[PDB]
């Protein structure tokens, strides 16, 4: 009952989020992640 | 045996010419492809010249 004594009071850090700009490493996974190797991973 | 052993100066001349020229190329460059291609490269000169190195130390 005690907590609206604060002179020092704000509600949330409701603001925009920041804007980005793509870069090129996410291709480089995608294609990364579409090849083949060794091992077989899998078996049913 | 003769040559073979002085174009080994002759390479040192071409790998710091050409690694400094394809990091200013990645620095101005814009597209994706060619980002991606000049980071490869990058990576395959630092390895083949440490591997150069290394075995020219050990030969001589």
């Amino acid at each position: 009952d005690n907590c609206r004594d604060v002179s020092d009071l704000k509600q949330y850090d409701s603001d925009e989020p920041e804007l980005r700009s793509l870069s090129s490493w996410i291709q480089n996974e995608f294609n990364k992640a579409c090849e083949l190797t060794d091992s077989t991973w899998i078996e049913l | 045996n003769g040559k073979w052993r002085e174009q080994l100066g002759q390479k040192f001349e071409e790998i710091r010419w050409l690694i400094e020229e394809v990091r200013h190329r990645l620095k101005t460059t814009e597209n994706s492809f060619e980002q991606i291609t000049f980071m490869q490269a990058l990576q395959l000169l630092f390895e083949v010249e440490q591997e150069i190195r290394t075995f020219s130390f050990q030969l001589i």
